[PDB]
């Protein structure tokens, strides 16, 4: 109950492998689930234009 | 025989193999003549010969 | 390390002053590997067309190994050429700029005071 | 070192073109002969490493591992006879190609003279091992096994890549001899400890320490019988060679930075020993005992003591031999029973009189009892750790307290007692097996009689 | 030098060959309606190349030596056993149907290739737009599950789309008792135990679906066995047709080029017959797949490319 | 970038409140960036719930920024050692705990007290030792 | 039925069909040949002549040499009483004292 | 599609790119860009399916906007310097403007949502064309203007390129989509080293190119679009699927395969220039690529997949379209590491 | 072979290695200096040729 | 005894030995490219005898 | 930089907004796109007439000739989505999703 199961088969596998795999889980479906509407893509171009232009001020 | 259709490459395509061999020979003798003239040019260029 | 080098003729594989360098030997280990690199292309070709891999049309293998070893040879001269030029203007810049490369003084280990670390 | 490498590389077309049934014979014979050529390399001149060329060099640290790998290649080669007799001829030649490329990359790693080449071939081992584990595996979880092994090893390796290119940019070279001779004190700067972590964690990944030891248990269980011994035998020790060589620049920062991992090994080698009393699978049992032995060799490295180095150098060889030794037995029993449950079949001595004898000296070597090189390798570590921090003997005594409790437990619950009445297909032991454990155990005592060779490069 | 882009470049135009003798006619009808005899006499009467009904062993009849392979090696299904047991659902029903459908696809492919390369009208027995009837009826008797049926429709939409249709189709309409009398006359015991429900049912699936779904794209000339024995009238009125409906009258040399590109490469003709969807009967096990490989690759003339198989007696391989 | 300088100019410990205010502003800045991305790529239904989405995201990010700022400077003054990776660790990963509380899940908050804390320690590490994240072309 | 598979084959043992076999292959003659080759160098000269090779290897780290060359040093230095060892290996005189 | 018309579309695309990498006047660079745009839209519409129309429309909109912003940068540096010669910019915002204008044509930053979709729409041959040839022109322009590019801008843009390239491909089964995401990752890979030294981004461009032909030619030699469709091809083409696997190993950069060399070179020169944090991020995130690479490998070759009964008559037919250059295409993309010094040839 | 063989080979190994390593360090330094100052062969970025300009008298003077 | 057939089916056992000697010769080759300190060893300056001409090959 | 430059630059900025920020119409968006090039055409003609760049006088029409070509295909693409889909309203323009 302490060496096996809880430590090896519960804890260490949860922390490095499973937690990172779950991070990739949660950030793959919020990254690659866009419907395909040209609008929202183009406003993504939009706010990026100012963030590059004035907010960060890349040129400055 | 066997396959009733004539095999696509069932005959020795003589022209193509001819140019392949002729090329390989050309590339080879061009290569070794090239190497000989580079080495001779080198020795007569830097003062070896 | 280069495209802005003075007197650099464009679209010119092997410049004339490269010939002053030692041409790669026909038995150069790199060259013979790229000849072997020709064999892998030939052996795969028979495999793709599900032809007898070991001995399908040695004519195809011949150009595959001869063309690859050729284009390898010219590449090696250019390879040596750029490495020579990189080492050429190397020393020219160093000699023409003595101040930027001070003659560091050499001191034997009897004069330095390196402190030993007890590793226990 | 072309003398031994070139025969291995050019051996490949022999297997890839020979007759459909002479491939086994020819690969075996030529493996024994290139191992014969390999043992000529045990010579080591004074304290100079045996140099061969600008890119290849060896020494007394390397030579035992080189001749090890050359000696093993026949072992899984003819261990594969049972498990690959029914698959296609071209797949058989491909499997032999995988093994040969693996051995080639090992002898390339161990003879490496400059760091980044050692690294390239250091990661070149995953491709054959990954292919072997995934393709020729048996059960379902082998896919996740390959994932875990490959991803763990890479996630370790990439920081070492960045660190090595940084070393080349800063110091000026990555050749082993020069960085040992041009070594400088790695100060306590806050960039220096990350330098150390990048140069160490990579090797630590393929040296399963406490916490980061899931890939070995979840890969060796269902790895192919030939492959499993190769993983458990050598690629845990190329990391040890990595520490052996990279620690020349990591001092004196290693003095206090090693402490977290250091103790993580000692308590670690207890937990993986404490876990080792309770396993449902015999393969997992051997894997966990292996993990304990590598935690021992890890604490051997991190003290930076000549006696610690000797104990290590002996320990890689001894542990690899004994681990593969036990894995062969696990393969044999599983293949006869087509399962890998622990207490499925006890009392096998009543059916295979010589097989449990093999089990007996296998466990005895796992015990590290004197005068076997397992005991001497452990003993040098005992002395070094005592001279290090007095009490260390308490935890390490717990380890030389658990090791036999699980090793002889495996005997009593496999070979001793009585057979389980349901199983009736257990035939007489085939000469292939007992022959292979003969070639495994007899040289284990042969080179024990001559411990100078594997004793270490600081002799 | 097969039909390539260079062929179309230097002047190979299909349109210089198509004439009135370029009709893709198919004879259809119930089981054993005599439509094969009608196809034969129509083919001979109008100088049109006849093709036999593509059965289980069409692949070998079109490739290799022409000698039928094993059922396990080719099809794994038996129509005879389908008659023996159509309800066991071990797979023979729908595997049989799918193999027949895809053999019909290859038959239509080689028919269109022959027409585009030569210019001679082709007469078939059933086609892609006709075989569905059987499965529909086969589903009415319950011999095929619903998922197999919808997969067959999916593959039919996916495969028949690129293929423009026949010109005309002659249906040899035969009443069910006459069909039972004919199958009695034949004598092969497998086609005795055919349920009259199935016999009439394929007839409705033909009548209410095949004719009205086809008639817009193609001319219908459904006939009876009373007429189909007479070879004169059937071909005279086939000659006396406008053939002016469907994609056939309206497609230029470019569509012909694309079609001949597709048909001459049979590999992607039936690309989608690979069924990239998993169903019980259709799926063949991985171990089974590997084993049926190892007992097919060593088959003579099937390991290396034709003209490169040294086992069968090829020559000049080293300079091949 | 002047907003980032509004944090850099204030040294750790001295004038803790203005440093916390700068951290609030920076957290609000990244919050409004992510809220704009959400409002732009993810389609809402009504303006009120859209600005509600922006409000949730901004108020979260501002909470992490605020507590990180205040805790960092108080850790820098009570121990009077501004040059300390732990000074940033504690406040950075209490920010993770607050983020998990915001998304009403203390499991990801505990997982965050690892990652946000370590990253804050690493940015402090780099700021002390001049570690560059965007190195200029030099050689 | 759910799929058309070949059931799991029985794992034949070589002795049952072919007694006197060796667990090496199916054809007995190459079973023998594999026996000979493995019981060759494997247990033969690699295992034994290899044992002499490693046992009779030339001087290991010149230890056999370092043995003999150090009694002479010992004798030389006890002749004048200066002992077998020294506090310093490198010589203080040739190395300068900083400051 | 008339064969000769298709050829004349080939060479007008290629000439549009050639005009880009040989011209010096900025207007000529723009002209080549739209020549290529105007020429590649019809070939993307070769199949003429509504998905193809979708992909072509999205490509047209994205690239037309990008070229218009290209002229904006053009007009601004003309206004502030009166020099059409392509060199270091003399107005900062003009440089930034050109940076995003080219990036939208490359698919690096959030201006990358077009490429996965357009790759999904078109046929796989058009995919090879899009993801191989339509990079050379924007890379060449970026190489010519490396004197003054905001290093922060280029670095972050490459970072998102590789990061969303890795993450997007995880949840994709369509081989075209995962290839688009992998190409986005490689886009970030070369563009990260673009500011520092252009020889290495040229080398990585070459390796990514050869790998991409070696990839796409294997796909349409197997004729697969979904992961399951490729899995069914483990039977008919075992050699093709084994080479599938070996090049999928070269994908991530596992040594000693070819794909490791560009990563190694880029990281080594990044570390030469004190960028030590930066390389570790792509070094870690390449495992994201390796993940769906390994998934594709498992579906392809490592594990046998359930074939289909009908599939067996495919055994009777051979691939007739030769699709030349494939052998050397594989070989150059697999074993060129012992030839790393040859990079000096490009310099 | 005799110890003199390996030892004579190995100082040559070390000499070649060191004569490469200090060259690498000097190459880093030279590349940096010549990227910064630019007063040398490489890292010289292009400019405008002087041959394009025209000196012949124009329609209007003082241009 | 059909020697042609024996070499046809049994000729692989010959390629590995010729590889090993190849390696040996290649090692020999390596030595001649690495003779920088030809009798320049600072513990092995032993004088070159009038009979031979080299210290080692 | 006088007010005329401000006005045409600012016109380009709002053309960028109008085309790129789609509202619901593809035709009106490409209309904004071609207005974009009108703004750039005027802008380009300004410096060119101002600085007596005699050769560059031919650049605008050149710049013009290509730009309409883009619209020449744009609207051409517009019909091809229109006959099947029915309108230019880009919210049904969703079939290519995954
Ligand atoms: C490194 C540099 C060299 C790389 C070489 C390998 C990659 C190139 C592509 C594959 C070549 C092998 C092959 O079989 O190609 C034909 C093969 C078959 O053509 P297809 O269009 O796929 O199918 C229709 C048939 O051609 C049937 O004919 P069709 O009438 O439908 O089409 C006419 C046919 C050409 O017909 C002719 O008569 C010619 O069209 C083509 O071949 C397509 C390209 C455009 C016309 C040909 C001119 C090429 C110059 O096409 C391909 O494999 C890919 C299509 C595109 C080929 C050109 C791509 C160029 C840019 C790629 C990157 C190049 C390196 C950049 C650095
Ligand atoms: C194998 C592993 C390593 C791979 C390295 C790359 C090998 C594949 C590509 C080799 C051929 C392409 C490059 C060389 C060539 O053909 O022409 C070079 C060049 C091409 O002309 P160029 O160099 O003037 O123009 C191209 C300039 N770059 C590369 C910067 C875009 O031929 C020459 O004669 C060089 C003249 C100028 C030299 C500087
Ligand atoms: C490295 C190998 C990586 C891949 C390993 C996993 C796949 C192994 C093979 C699976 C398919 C099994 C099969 O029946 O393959 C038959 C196929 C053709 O047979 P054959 O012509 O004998 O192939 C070798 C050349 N004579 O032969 C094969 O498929 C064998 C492999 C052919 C390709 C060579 C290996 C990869 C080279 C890069
Ligand atoms: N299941 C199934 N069987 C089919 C299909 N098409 C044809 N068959 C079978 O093909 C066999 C031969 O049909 P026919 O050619 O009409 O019969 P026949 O006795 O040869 O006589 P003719 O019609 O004169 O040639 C019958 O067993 C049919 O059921 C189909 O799509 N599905």
């Amino acid at each position: 109950k302490s060496a096996s199961s809880l430590l090896d088969l519960i804890w260490l596998e949860t922390i490095l492998p499973k937690t990172t795999s779950f991070i990739q889980m949660k950030m793959s479906i919020m990254v690659s689930n866009q419907k395909g509407l040209i609008k929202l893509y183009f406003l993504s171009f939009l706010i990026t234009i100012m963030i590059s232009m004035t907010l960060f001020n890349y040129h400055e | 025989k066997f396959y009733i259709r004539e095999p696509p490459h069932g005959s020795p395509d003589w022209l193509k193999v001819g140019l392949t061999l002729g090329t390989s020979v050309f590339l080879w003798i061009y290569l070794i003549k090239q190497h000989k003239e580079d080495v001779l040019e080198y020795k007569r260029r830097n003062g070896l010969e | 390390m280069m495209s802005g080098r003075p007197g650099r003729v464009p679209l010119q594989f092997l410049p004339n002053e490269a010939r002053s360098l030692p041409p790669p030997k026909l038995t150069d280990p790199r060259l013979v590997y790229m000849g072997f690199l020709g064999y892998c292309s030939g052996l795969i070709d028979n495999a793709i067309r599900r032809r007898p891999v070991v001995s399908a049309g040695l004519h195809r293998q011949l150009l595959y190994v001869t063309s690859f070893v050729f284009f390898g040879y010219y590449l090696l001269k250019r390879q040596d050429y750029m490495y020579a030029l990189r080492d050429h203007d190397m020393f020219a810049y160093v000699k023409s700029h003595p101040e930027d490369f001070p003659e560091k003084d050499k001191k034997t280990y009897g004069e330095i005071l390196e402190e030993f670390h007890p590793v226990r | 070192m072309l003398k031994i490498i070139i025969p291995t590389t050019m051996l490949l077309p022999m297997t890839w073109m020979s007759k459909h049934n002479m491939i086994w014979i020819n690969a075996t014979v030529h493996s024994l002969l290139i191992s014969l050529i390999s043992l000529s390399l045990l010579n080591q001149l004074g304290e100079n490493s045996l140099n061969f060329s600008l890119t290849f060099f060896s020494d007394s640290l390397s030579a035992p591992l080189l001749v090890l790998t050359t000696w093993l290649l026949p072992l899984m080669l003819m261990a594969s006879q049972s498990h690959l007799s029914k698959e296609t001829t071209t797949r058989k030649k491909l499997y032999i190609t995988m093994l040969i490329l693996l051995q080639l990359f090992l002898i390339m790693t161990f003879t490496a003279t400059e760091l980044i080449l050692f690294y390239i071939l250091f990661e070149a081992t995953l491709v054959p091992t990954l292919i072997i584990i995934t393709r020729w595996g048996n059960q379902t979880e082998r896919l996740n096994a390959g994932l875990y092994f490959l991803f763990y090893t890479l996630a370790g390796s990439l920081p070492l890549l960045v660190a090595l290119v940084y070393i080349q940019n800063t110091t000026g070279s990555l050749n082993f001899l020069i960085i040992h001779y041009w070594s400088h004190p790695l100060s306590n700067s806050w960039s220096n400890i990350f330098m150390w972590l990048a140069c160490i964690m990579a090797f630590m990944v393929k040296m399963p320490l406490y916490g980061l030891h899931l890939w070995l248990p979840k890969a060796h269980v269902e790895a192919p019988i030939a492959g499993s011994m190769v993983l458990a035998a050598v690629l845990l020790k190329l990391g040890g060679y990595g520490m052996m060589r990279i620690t020349t620049i990591l001092n004196p920062l290693t003095n206090y930075m090693a402490y977290p991992f250091l103790m993580l090994s000692m308590w670690g080698m207890i937990m993986t020993s404490s876990i080792c009393l309770r396993q449902t699978d015999l393969k997992s049992l051997i894997a966990y005992s292996s993990v304990s032995h590598m935690a021992l060799v890890i604490v051997a490295i991190m003290i930076q003591t000549p006696w610690s180095f000797m104990g290590a150098t002996a320990l890689m060889i001894a542990h690899g031999l004994t681990s593969s030794m036990l894995f062969c037995l696990a393969n044999t029993n599983y293949e006869r029973v087509h399962s890998r449950t622990m207490i499925l079949a006890r009392g096998l001595q009543t059916l295979l009189p010589l097989m449990a004898t093999w089990w007996l000296m296998a466990s005895l070597t796992n015990l590290a009892l004197p005068p076997s090189i397992n005991l001497i390798g452990e003993l040098f570590i005992i002395t070094a750790s005592f001279s290090w921090s007095n009490i260390t003997i308490i935890l390490m005594g717990m380890n030389m307290m658990i090791t036999a409790l699980y090793s002889l437990y495996m005997l009593i619950t496999t070979q001793r007692g009585k057979y389980t009445h349901h199983i009736n297909n257990i035939k007489a032991s085939f000469t292939r097996e007992n022959a292979l454990m003969a070639l495994h155990i007899l040289p284990l005592l042969l080179l024990t009689l001559n411990p100078k060779m594997i004793l270490g490069p600081l002799y | 030098l097969q039909y390539g882009p260079l062929a179309f470049v230097l002047g190979e135009r299909t349109t210089r060959k198509l004439t009135e003798t370029s009709k893709v006619i198919t004879v259809d009808g119930n089981i054993c309606s005599g439509k094969g005899r009608l196809a034969r006499e129509i083919a001979e009467k109008l100088g049109l190349r006849h093709f036999p009904e593509a059965g289980i062993h069409y692949a070998d009849s079109t490739t290799g030596d022409g000698k039928p392979l094993d059922v396990q090696l080719s099809g794994n299904c038996s129509l005879e056993k389908f008659y023996d047991d159509p309800k066991s659902n071990d797979g023979n029903s729908y595997r049989l149907q799918s193999w027949l459908y895809a053999s019909r696809l290859l038959q239509y492919a080689d028919a269109l290739e022959h027409l585009l390369s030569t210019g001679q009208g082709v007469v078939l027995e059933r086609s892609i737009y006709s075989d569905f009837v059987f499965l529909e009826a086969m589903y009415r008797q319950g011999f095929i599950r619903k998922q197999c049926v919808e997969h067959y429709n999916e593959v039919k939409k996916v495969t028949a789309c690129e293929y423009l249709p026949p010109h005309v189709v002659v249906y040899v309409d035969v009443p069910v008792p006459e069909i039972q009398s004919r199958i009695q006359k034949k004598g092969n015991p497998h086609e005795m135990k055919i349920t009259a429900a199935y016999l009439q049912d394929i007839e409705n699936a033909y009548k209410k679906t095949f004719l009205p779904e086809m008639s817009e794209k193609c001319e219908v000339l459904q006939y009876s066995a009373r007429e189909a024995e007479d070879a004169e009238k059937v071909v005279e009125d086939i000659e006396y047709l406008k053939c002016d409906k469907g994609p056939w009258p309206d497609q230029d040399d470019r569509t012909f080029h694309r079609l001949r590109m597709l048909v001459q490469n049979k590999l992607e003709v039936l690309n989608y017959t690979t069924i990239p969807v998993y169903l019980p009967e259709i799926t063949i096990g991985a171990h089974q797949s590997d084993r049926v490989f190892q007992k097919f690759t060593e088959l003579p003339g099937r390991k290396y490319s034709p003209g490169y198989n040294e086992d069968v007696g090829d020559k000049w391989i080293w300079l091949k | 970038k002047t907003l980032l300088h509004k944090y850099s100019d204030i040294p750790e410990g001295t004038e803790c409140h203005r440093k916390a205010y700068a951290s609030t502003s920076i957290g609000g800045a990244t919050g409004l960036i992510v809220s704009a991305y959400s409002i732009a790529l993810k389609p809402p239904a009504s303006f009120l719930e859209g600005v509600a989405r922006t409000g949730r995201y901004t108020f979260t990010s501002a909470a992490i920024g605020a507590i990180f700022g205040l805790t960092s400077c108080i850790s820098a003054q009570v121990r009077e050692k501004p040059d300390d990776p732990l000074n940033y660790f504690i406040g950075g990963c209490a920010g993770g705990l607050t983020l998990g509380a915001r998304t009403r899940s203390y499991g990801i908050g505990a997982a965050a007290c690892a990652y946000m804390g370590l990253t804050a320690a690493l940015v402090k590490m780099g700021q002390l030792e001049g570690w560059q994240v965007f190195a200029e072309p030099k050689v | 039925i759910r799929l058309q598979e070949d059931p799991d084959p029985e794992d034949e043992n070589l002795y049952e069909k072919n007694p006197d076999s060796h667990g090496y292959d199916k054809d007995p003659i190459v079973d023998l040949w594999n026996m000979r080759v493995v019981f060759f160098f494997g247990f033969s000269i690699v295992l034994v002549l290899g044992s002499t090779f490693v046992a009779y290897l030339p001087d290991y780290r010149m230890q056999e040499w370092a043995r003999r060359e150090a009694e002479r040093l010992v004798k030389y230095r006890e002749a004048n009483g200066l002992p077998l060892m020294e506090s310093n290996c490198f010589d203080p005189n040739k190395i300068q004292l900083p400051e | 599609m008339n064969p000769i018309i298709y050829t004349t579309l080939i060479m007008t695309v290629m000439s549009g790119t050639m005009l880009v990498m040989i011209s010096s006047h900025w207007l000529l660079i723009w002209i080549g860009f739209e020549m290529n745009l105007l020429a590649m839209i019809p070939v993307l519409m070769k199949n003429f399916n509504p998905r193809a129309t979708e992909a072509a429309t999205k490509y047209f909109l994205t690239q037309a906007t990008a070229s218009m912003m290209l002229m904006m940068a053009i007009i601004i540096n003309l206004l502030y310097s009166g020099q059409w010669t392509i060199t270091k910019m003399f107005n900062p915002v003009a440089m930034t403007m050109m940076t995003m204008a080219l990036a939208m044509k490359l698919g690096l930053s959030p201006f990358h949502f077009w490429v996965p979709e357009v790759t999904q729409g078109i046929s796989l041959q058009a995919g090879l064309l899009l993801l191989t040839w339509q990079k050379l022109a924007p890379l060449s322009v970026l190489c010519q203007i490396s004197q003054s590019i905001n290093p922060n801008l280029m670095l972050t843009m490459a970072m998102l390129s590789i990061l969303i390239g890795g993450w997007g491909g995880l949840n994709q089964t369509q081989l075209r989509k995962i290839m688009a995401y992998s190409s986005i990752a490689h886009m970030g890979w070369m563009t990260a080293v673009l500011p520092y030294n252009t020889t290495m981004t040229i080398l990585n461009l070459l390796i990514y190119i050869t790998m991409t032909l070696a990839m796409f030619m294997l796909l349409i030699h197997s004729s697969a679009t979904t992961t399951l469709s490729l899995s069914h091809t483990w039977n008919k083409m075992p050699v093709i699927t084994s080479l599938m696997m070996v090049t999928l190993l070269s994908m991530g950069g596992l040594p000693p395969l070819s794909g490791f060399m560009p990563k190694w070179m880029i990281i080594q020169e990044m570390t030469k220039n004190e960028s030590i944090i930066m390389p570790t991020l792509m070094a870690m995130t390449a495992l994201l690529n390796l993940y769906f690479y390994m998934r594709l490998a498992y579906s392809s070759s490592l594990t046998m997949f359930p074939s289909t009964n009908n599939m067996k008559m495919k055994w009777q037919f051979e691939h007739t379209k030769q699709m030349k250059l494939l052998p050397t295409m594989i070989v150059l993309s697999t074993l060129v590491l012992p030839m790393t010094p040859a990079l000096s040839s490009l310099n | 072979d005799g110890p003199e063989k390996n030892y004579e080979k190995t100082m040559a190994i070390l000499q070649i290695e060191a004569e490469k390593a200090e060259l690498r360090l000097k190459e880093l330094e030279v590349r940096r200096l010549m990227r910064a100052r630019g007063d040398g062969p490489w890292y010289q970025y292009p400019t405008i040729d002087k041959a394009l300009i025209d000196h012949s008298p124009k329609t209007t003077p003082d241009n | 005894m059909n020697v042609l057939q024996i070499v046809r089916d049994h000729w692989v056992h010959i390629l590995v030995p010729v590889g090993f000697v190849f390696g040996c010769y290649l090692d020999r080759r390596s030595d001649e490219k690495l003779t920088a300190f030809r009798n320049k060893s600072l513990l092995f300056k032993r004088e070159l005898r009038p009979n031979e001409e080299v210290t080692w090959k | 930089m006088p007010l005329v430059y401000m006005n045409i630059i600012m016109a380009f900025a709002i053309a960028l907004a109008g085309l790129l920020m789609y509202r619901s119409h593809l035709m009106s968006s490409l209309l904004c796109l071609e207005g974009m090039m009108l703004s750039l055409f005027i802008m380009s003609t300004l410096i060119i007439l101002n600085t007596h760049f005699t050769l560059a006088n031919m650049m605008p029409i050149i710049l013009l000739v290509f730009a309409a070509c883009e619209a020449a295909l744009g609207l051409s693409l517009l019909v091809m989505v229109s006959n099947t889909y029915g309108t230019d309203y880009v919210q049904n323009l969703n079939l290519l999703q995954c």
